């Protein structure tokens, strides 16, 4: 049927590659997180109907302003990622990522995707952020930014744990169908 | 083995370098076999159009096959289930042969637009291309997605090399080579990024060159050429803008050496869809211009051209301070660069 082009963007090190690999292979890469995720097409069943997802990663493209937009044409849904444990990546969502995909794909919906939630309760992680007078992003704070930036919605997941992983991509598909 | 977490990560990343290179080169050759040749033999496109889509794909294949072969030789030399001791020397020597990527990526977007245009304006083309993609080797991905692999590959080497380097200790015989390779890989991405920028600028200038009426100037304005002393002309900005005084209806283009004022002649800033604009006065060069705003009483956006003054009104707070920003910056940079003559 229709093959839905879904592009994953956001700051480097927010785990875009890892969550794509975790979703498509069905297992978090215990070994050592691959850096490469090749374009991949997967059929997924949603509410009784099968759909085809075309997945594109953008890692490595973050600091090259004229190369990144080359992945954008014909996108049906964007996953704008930020690590709920990296304040800077959250800020970049409204300062960098949304302004850019809105400019290149005005009619293209996007989801705000909270990443690495398994770390939000990790003592050591909380502690290091605290030394910088920072705290992890709460879903409440994310949901607010989601409304302000007019995202179809906010979703969270953990590549390691797989909590909320399937759902993220089910919503991506649903959002593209509208 | 007897590998520590770190040593094992090193080998893993070297393994990933090799396997992804195999898959990449395999994908490059697949595209030529199932998309490039069929499209060229189809008579659906002219030679010029086929080349606009695939550009120098053939050079990319030659270039990476040379890298894969060297990676395979080193892998064999290393040993069956033995750790590869050095890989950075190969990368370091190979990355410089990758200049072909600059040309490819700088022209691929215009190839994607062409595919899209053909897809929508012709049922035959769209169908033929869908049929070519049904080859199971495509794994369900369309032609337009494979065209992205070269840019993805160059932007990924730094990532792979970085992960290998981070798990390679300071005194390891591969440390210096990987540090060097990382640098080459980054410079390469940077050159590909700039090449895209430089080509976009060249295309914008070519557009303008065919849509602005520069009637009798006693020199014939060639936009896509070098300026008197700033290097190749660069397009900087445009967005309409009428004089608060006199009349309105004026579209202007700012370049690194001069500001052009024109008029939208009717029977989209850029686009293959026609449109003509007639030049206004003489192009106002930035080496002899001044820019002040009239917010705080002192005006009446103001611009001085040795013995003339143009009152000009923008559209928003964002665009007003925008022309001022750029005109002033460009102008001053022109001044400096000029203070190095005679």
């Amino acid at each position: 049927m229709q093959t839905i082009k879904c592009v994953v963007v956001g700051d480097g090190a927010v785990g875009k590659t890892c969550l794509l690999i975790s979703y498509t292979t069905n297992k978090f890469p215990s070994e050592y997180v691959p850096t490469v995720f090749d374009n991949y097409a997967v059929t997924v069943m949603i509410g009784g109907e099968p759909y085809t997802l075309g997945l594109f990663d953008t890692a490595g493209q973050e600091d090259y302003d004229r190369l990144r937009p080359l992945s954008y044409p014909q996108t049906d849904v964007f996953l704008v990622c930020f690590s709920v444990v990296s304040p800077s990546s959250f800020e970049n969502v409204k300062e960098k990522w949304v302004p850019e995909i809105t400019h290149h794909c005005p009619k293209t919906p996007f989801l705000l995707v909270g990443t690495q939630i398994d770390l939000r309760d990790d003592p050591s992680t909380i502690e290091k952020l605290a030394k910088n007078k920072q705290k992890p992003i709460t879903p409440e704070t994310a949901e607010k930014l989601a409304r302000d930036l007019k995202a179809v919605k906010y979703v969270e997941c953990s590549a390691l744990t797989q909590k909320g992983l399937k759902n993220v991509f089910d919503e991506a598909i649903l959002a593209a169908l509208e | 083995d007897m590998l520590t977490p770190t040593e094992r990560k090193r080998q893993g990343y070297i393994h990933e370098l090799i396997v992804t290179e195999e898959n990449y080169v395999n994908d490059l050759q697949l595209v030529t076999e199932i998309f490039q040749k069929p499209l060229m033999e189809s008579e659906l496109l002219t030679e010029k159009e086929v080349a606009m889509i695939f550009v120098n794909w053939k050079e990319l294949i030659m270039c990476n096959i040379k890298l894969l072969k060297a990676l395979r030789v080193r892998k064999k030399m290393s040993g069956e289930k033995m750790p590869v001791k050095m890989i950075g020397d190969i990368l370091s020597a190979q990355l410089p042969h990758m200049q072909p990527y600059i040309r490819f990526c700088s022209r691929q977007l215009n190839g994607a637009a062409l595919i899209q245009q053909k897809t929508d304006e012709a049922p035959d083309f769209k169908e033929f291309v869908k049929r070519l993609e049904m080859d199971p080797r495509c794994k369900g991905m369309p032609l337009s997605s494979f065209i992205l692999k070269p840019m993805q590959r160059v932007t990924r080497y730094p990532l792979i090399i970085k992960n290998i380097l981070e798990n390679t200790p300071e005194n390891h015989p591969d440390h210096s080579h990987l540090k060097h390779a990382l640098e080459k890989a980054e410079e390469l991405c940077s050159q590909v990024n700039e090449g895209v920028r430089e080509k976009e600028n060249s295309d914008r200038l070519e557009w303008i060159q065919a849509h602005v009426q520069c009637e009798g100037l006693s020199e014939q304005l060639v936009f896509n050429s070098v300026t008197n002393c700033l290097g190749p002309r660069k397009f900087l900005h445009s967005g309409k803008l009428y004089k608060a005084k006199n009349n309105k209806e004026l579209y202007g283009f700012l370049f690194n050496d001069f500001l052009l004022l024109t008029q939208i002649t009717k029977p989209k800033v850029f686009s293959p869809k026609s449109n003509l604009q007639y030049m206004y006065k003489t192009p106002i060069f930035l080496n002899e211009v001044l820019v002040k705003l009239p917010t705080d009483p002192s005006g009446d956006f103001h611009i001085s051209h040795i013995d003339r003054v143009y009152t000009l009104r923008a559209e928003s707070i964002n665009e007003r301070t925008a022309w001022v920003q750029k005109i002033k910056a460009a102008s001053e940079l022109y001044i400096e660069t000029e203070k190095k003559k005679r």
